[PDB]
């Protein structure tokens, strides 16, 4: 993604790592799953917590 | 369900609420052994319970049968969503009454501007977070391609449907994964995703069932 690079659950926008906000409907027990970056993976909860 | 109201007694029969421990989706009875639900919904073990109102309460209508058959679509796509759909066969078959019935499949893919009728026991709020014991309601319009992938750039597929509010307010939530998009007494729809819940100009996305109708029949005609 331009000059940086997406990891995880990021997306690109142009030139910058945002993340997404999107997400599956499905109910998590512990939420949705943070990566290294701490933006949450679109369908995948987490197991254990966070 | 953001933005609905408490579902009637008998009014919503076909719904059923995937359990892994405890509820974690919806789904629809379209014959007595077989259920739909979106593939992200997968597990290795679900127990499947029907003729439920009230969660949380035994109102003694309730029939908990284990997935026997699961399978997700072959061509599912993880990372978009894509062929977000799949099929649940019971162990045994249902017992068919008032609280437990089946809901019929596309004859024909629903027209924009069709009022549908969706439901679950997903998050009721936009922003806070509180789940019902009881399942809930929304009307809702069927969206003009146009206008879902006007809100959605790049992202809306020939298997989506958007159903809903670009004006936010009223929508599907974590939870309702899974449920039913019912118009004209069709199943419609299938709960998918979307950004966030009832925001506005970002209605949720929908499976179109009506494109899944030959690989259903197909699939249950085959196990
Ligand atoms: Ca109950």
């Amino acid at each position: 993604c331009g000059p940086v690079t997406c990891s995880g659950a990021q997306m690109c926008e142009v030139d910058k790592c945002v993340c997404s906000d999107l997400h599956c409907k499905v109910k998590c027990e512990h939420g949705f799953k943070k990566d290294d970056n701490g933006c949450e993976y679109a369908c995948i909860c987490a197991d254990a917590p966070q | 369900i953001v933005g609905g109201y408490t579902c009637a007694a008998n009014s919503i029969p076909y719904q059923v609420s995937l359990n892994s421990g405890s509820h974690f989706c919806g789904g629809s009875l379209i014959n007595s052994q077989w259920v739909v639900s979106a593939a992200h919904c997968y597990k290795s073990r679900i127990q499947v319970r029907l003729g439920e109102h009230n969660i949380d309460v035994l109102e003694g209508n309730e029939q908990f049968i284990n997935a026997a058959k699961i399978i997700t679509h072959p061509n599912f796509n993880g990372n978009t969503l894509d062929n977000d759909i799949m099929l649940i066969k019971l162990s045994s078959p249902a017992t068919l009454x008032s609280r437990v019935a089946t809901v019929s499949l596309p004859r024909s893919c629903a027209a924009a501007g069709t009022e549908c009728l969706i439901s679950g026991w997903g998050n009721t709020k936009s922003s806070g977070s509180s789940y019902p014991s009881l399942l809930q309601c929304l009307k809702a319009p069927v969206l003009s391609d146009s206008s879902c992938k006007s809100s959605y750039p790049g992202q809306i597929t020939g298997n989506m449907i958007c159903v809903g509010f670009l004006e936010g307010g009223k929508d599907s939530c974590q939870g309702d994964s899974g449920g039913p998009v019912v118009c004209n007494g069709q199943l419609q729809g299938i709960v998918s995703w979307g950004y966030g819940c009832a925001q506005k100009n970002k209605p949720g996305v929908y499976t179109k069932v009506c494109n899944y109708v030959n690989w259903i029949q197909q699939t249950i005609a085959a196990n």
